[PDB]
């Protein structure tokens, strides 16, 4: 993890956006500056307010995890691969 | 053990000797099954990482998956109403934003495939180790255990521990 990276995130209106991340930065201000960056693609209008969703990813250990605890640092995460899919836990 | 024996001594240094031969032939074969040892145990362990690293591609495939179902199940809606707008701009976006996923997760598939063969050849390499330590180890055993039948021959008939040190040396 450099610095800065490319965070490929899986929007549940079906989009995909690449985001840049400081390493460093908890998942609610990347959540943050997702949904602003939303807003630039198309079917915006469907999306909730950012509260509503969570991040889900997949870890080195090949575990799907849901991440409840916003402010968990992005490079603590152990993600396999530097995505996030964000989902309505309902 | 322990005290000097009543027996020849021509016997004994010729015991001596094959204490000495039989000693630096096992020797040999030992640092040869460790050094293939050391290359065994990297192996089983980019062989485990790399196994686990499948199935965390795996799961991140049904993720990207999911993704594609969930993108044609929200823009069929829009799409319709779209080009009664006549908005082909916007529907261009969308199969755009939509071709970049796919691209994506074939790039994902790609790097498994890749990683999948990787995995056949390095555990093909892991299986010729094993072949090669098996090869070795019931010589390695039967010197050893020959060098200590002659070992405790000389212990017992009371050599010297230096004259023991000396063929024991190389």
């Amino acid at each position: 993890m450099p610095p800065r990276i490319l965070v490929e995130c899986l929007l549940p209106n079906g989009m995909i956006v690449t985001l840049e991340c400081l390493r460093e930065a908890t998942l609610i201000t990347i959540k943050h500056e997702l949904f602003k960056e939303a807003r630039k693609y198309p079917l915006h209008q469907l999306l909730q307010d950012e509260s509503s969703y969570i991040f889900v990813s997949v870890t080195q250990e090949a575990e799907r995890e849901e991440f409840f605890d916003e402010t968990r640092r992005l490079c603590d995460l152990r993600l396999f691969q530097p995505f996030l899919k964000v989902i309505e836990p309902v | 053990y322990q005290q000097d024996q009543v027996v020849k001594e021509d016997n004994i240094e010729a015991v001596g000797k094959k204490l000495h031969k039989y000693n630096t032939q096992f020797q040999e074969k030992s640092r040869e099954y460790d050094r293939l040892y050391e290359e065994y145990t990297r192996t089983s362990q980019e062989i485990q990482m790399k196994r686990t690293a499948i199935e965390a591609f795996n799961e991140t495939i049904k993720i990207f998956e999911e993704q594609c179902q969930t993108q044609e199940r929200y823009s069929k809606e829009y799409i319709e109403k779209f080009k009664r707008e006549g908005n082909e701009k916007e529907i261009q976006r969308i199969m755009h934003n939509y071709d970049k996923l796919k691209s994506r997760i074939s790039e994902i598939i790609d790097s498994r495939r890749r990683l999948e063969e990787d995995l056949k050849k390095q555990a093909a390499e892991y299986r010729e180790i094993d072949k090669r330590m098996n090869s070795i180890k019931p010589d390695l055993i039967q010197l050893r255990k020959t060098r200590d039948q002659y070992l405790m021959w000389l212990t017992q008939k009371g050599v010297r521990q230096k004259k023991l040190n000396e063929w024991l040396g190389n």
